[PDB]
DNA sequence: ACTTCTCCCTTTCAGTTTTCCTATGTCATTT
DNA sequence: TAAATGACATAGGAAAACTGAAAGGGAGAAG
């Protein structure tokens, strides 16, 4: 059990394509796009943290039944180590859009 | 016992944040009326002695 | 109908607070052109003094 | 020359000659490190003299031109700590508002 | 005197986690 | 009844420190 590279994982969850709002925009694969609800609407399911809740239990973070869900942290986390990724990048953070928030990065090189 | 507590450093520190913001804004208040007022002043004082270099180059000239 | 009630009030507070930072900077705007403007009246007031004095000393009396 | 580390932080702390640095247990068994994070505006290298103090030991930190450079002294400090074996922490009081510091004990 | 280990700490890998701040969602009140 | 807004408590962020695990020096020790 290997601690998993955040960049080959989140592509391999691109790929398999199969948690929700998460996949790519550009049939190319070099932009993808990443649901990001506040944490604070009432209606929030986990689908608006399933990414920063998957990587979480993925590194070991978060194991459920020992731990206590954190919403904040796992999006946290999730959006810091994407920040110092050079090679990736926002392109556009259409994050508080009323209808269907999410931001969506881009891959690049030089 | 350890997460409650801390989200009450997060709220006195807020309420330090909102109500400070709010001082911020009362002493830039004061400051556009102090301004005016101290302006104006001036711009008269500008004007009074302006009118001295209409007059002197009258009496000057002469 | 509780969550249109949600959504609605949440758009009206960002509409409440663009407009409120759009005041408070529009404030700042506003303080720093006076303190600019109050700023020449205090320097031309003093070209001005001079003005005075020196044309007034030398030239006539 | 050329210091140890295990030998040389016994000796600071015997010595006792800067503040936050020192034992914590009477049969000498467990120490202190002040450990504030150097984010703190409230910081500058008074909480940071150990990790100072090892860097001109080892002759790393020259006071001459060697701009000073807090985050290293500190991070190789907690590193030569880390993989002596018979050394570990004990409690993080890290982030503590009023006195952050870590506390180390010799595995006896 | 010349090469290979080693012993012992330094670096860097690849993300986390702090600090200091700001921005929102959700009430409770106004207007 | 429906927007505005004042108050709160939480959530979201940019920068830069900070980290354990894991590969790097380097100056003596061995051969």
């Amino acid at each position: 059990t290997p601690k998993p590279r955040i960049l080959p994982w989140l592509v391999s969850q691109l790929d398999l394509g199969q948690l929700e709002g998460v996949a790519w925009v550009n049939k190319s694969r070099t932009r993808f796009r990443i649901p990001w609800k506040h944490g604070l609407r009432q209606d929030a399911q986990q689908e608006d943290f399933g990414i920063f809740q998957a990587w979480a239990e993925a590194t070991g973070a978060y194991v459920p039944g020992r731990d206590k869900p954190d919403l904040p942290t796992w999006k946290r986390n999730f959006r810091s180590a994407l920040n110092r990724k050079e090679g990736l990048r926002l392109a556009e953070d259409r994050s508080k859009d009323p209808h269907d928030p999410h931001k969506i990065y881009e891959f690049v090189n030089s | 016992m350890k997460a409650e507590r801390k989200r009450m450093r997060n709220r006195i520190a807020a309420s330090k944040s909102r109500k400070r913001k709010l001082e911020r804004i009362a002493r830039l208040e004061e400051k556009v009326k102090t301004l005016k007022a101290q302006n104006s002043e001036l711009a008269s004082t500008a004007n009074m002695l302006r009118e001295q270099v209409a007059q002197l180059k009258q009496k000057v000239m002469n | 109908k509780r969550r249109k009630f949600l959504e609605r009030n949440r758009a009206a507070a960002s509409r409440s607070r663009q407009k409120r930072k759009v005041w408070v900077q529009s404030l700042e705007k506003k303080a720093e052109d006076l303190s600019s403007l109050n700023g020449q009246l205090q320097s031309e007031v003093t070209l001005l003094r001079n003005e005075v004095a020196q044309l007034k000393q030398l030239l006539l009396a």
